[PDB]
């Protein structure tokens, strides 16, 4: 580990600087270093980890989609042969993306999830596991596609089960988990009805619990509820 | 693309 | 060179794909590979090279500015001591930026400039030399700052001399050169009057030659003329 | 910051 010689607190400090500078690859490397110190992460630190990798993989996914669209067009009737370059470069980006996913999944397996006992941490990490398997599924085309999809499903489902038992329906982690699992259903699992049912039930159960919340908690929850509504509007 | 967090 | 085994045409093709995918680090690496094939670059290829590195260094400069501002605030009276981390990370970004500048300057010196005989190529490359020395000057604080500034000045001045002899006053390369040299004067050389004089003379001489142009050339030239006007408005 | 190209 290139970050092995840097203090944990310094890695966290620098991750926050990297975020301010929109240097998300650096941010992710600092946070990977912090995880590899072996101590559990605080709430703030978990969110630094997720922001960093979300931004890195988000850029890769966007690039992959551009290149995949170009590649698809190249394989239409009437398209002139341009050689192996589009496929090669799409493959390059794909391999980089898979590498980032494998890095995140590796951190979760060694050893964030096994040490996470509180619902807020455990659900957070299992949601991340589902998310990064979902990103692997987006680019999968081979013999392991079904197993990758099932890995995402299994992680999300464990997170859902804990969240329903241990968290209020307005909890932002619970809401975000449901949002993303709903998208998994729609986009990955070919289950649009399940996606819609989950988003609607999640929204409605949160609505009914808003009365319990402070002004600041209400703002946090209603933000994510609006994302559920946005997806429902897209899908209906 | 749908919203995720 | 990691790109040594890839065909020149494939590197160019992939640079264009990387641009579409907003993968500017990849784009720059492909274009560096293409330059290192040893052949001269076409107009289109020169512009691919410049776009790639402009985007890479532009991101680094933006990050450097964020971190420098944080560092400056940390050295104000009343600011709590936070340790060496801000300086260290600013230095990290700075070193990366200097590395990209040195890479570009290296390509220009080995051997793009010496083989560039036409005004359009030679001015383009000398403008680039001035630009990347200017970026080095932005972060310079030591004993070589004066020499870095003089290197930028010298490159810009050679480009200006050729452009005035060999190009019409509306030529976009000539206009962009003048725009950037004017900014050098204002921001680097502590010469705001020279900056303003250059921008105004450039604008006025271009205005007088627009009548010679096609509709499409007029659009190209007037776009850059508006940037000169924008700077003049900022500075007066 | 001023415009450059
Ligand atoms: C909504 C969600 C769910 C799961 C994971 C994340 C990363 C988000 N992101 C997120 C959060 C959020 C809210 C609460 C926490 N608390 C703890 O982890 C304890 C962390 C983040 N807040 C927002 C707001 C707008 C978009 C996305 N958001
Ligand atoms: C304006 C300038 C001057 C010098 C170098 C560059 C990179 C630009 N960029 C640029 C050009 C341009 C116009 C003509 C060419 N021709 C050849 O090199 C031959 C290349 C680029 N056009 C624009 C338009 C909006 C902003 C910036 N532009
Ligand atoms: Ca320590
Ligand atoms: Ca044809
Ligand atoms: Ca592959
Ligand atoms: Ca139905
Ligand atoms: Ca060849
Ligand atoms: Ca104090
Ligand atoms: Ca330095
Ligand atoms: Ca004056
Ligand atoms: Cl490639
Ligand atoms: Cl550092």
């Amino acid at each position: 580990g290139a970050m092995g010689s840097m203090e944990r607190a310094s890695l966290i400090q620098k991750a926050k600087l990297a975020e301010q500078a929109e240097r998300y690859e650096d941010m992710a490397a600092f946070m990977k270093g912090a995880v590899e110190k072996g101590e559990e992460l605080s709430c703030e630190e978990r969110n630094l980890l997720s922001v960093a990798y979300k931004n890195v993989v988000g850029g890769q996914r966007a690039a992959w989609r551009v290149l995949s669209s170009i590649e698809q067009k190249s394989n239409e009737e009437g398209s002139e042969e341009k050689g192996p370059e589009v496929r090669e470069y799409r493959e390059k980006v794909e391999t980089e993306l898979q590498g980032v996913c494998d890095t995140v999944l590796g951190l979760l397996d060694s050893h964030l999830i096994k040490e996470a006992g509180d619902a807020e941490s455990r659900v957070f990490y299992l949601k991340m596991k589902g998310d990064y398997y979902r990103y692997l599924a987006e680019v999968a085309t081979g013999d392991d596609k079904k197993r990758i999809i099932d890995s995402a499903r299994s992680a999300y489902q464990e997170a859902m089960d804990i969240s329903k038992k241990e968290m209020p329906p307005t909890n932002p982690i619970r809401l975000g988990l449901a949002l993303n699992f709903s998208v998994f259903h729609y986009e990955i699992a070919n289950s649009p009805e399940e996606a819609i049912s989950l988003a609607k039930t999640t929204f409605d159960e949160a609505m009914a619990d808003l009365h319990t919340l402070s002004e600041d908690s209400y703002k946090d929850s209603t933000l994510i509820m609006q994302l559920l509504r946005d997806n429902l509007t897209l899908w209906t | 693309f749908p919203a995720t967090v």
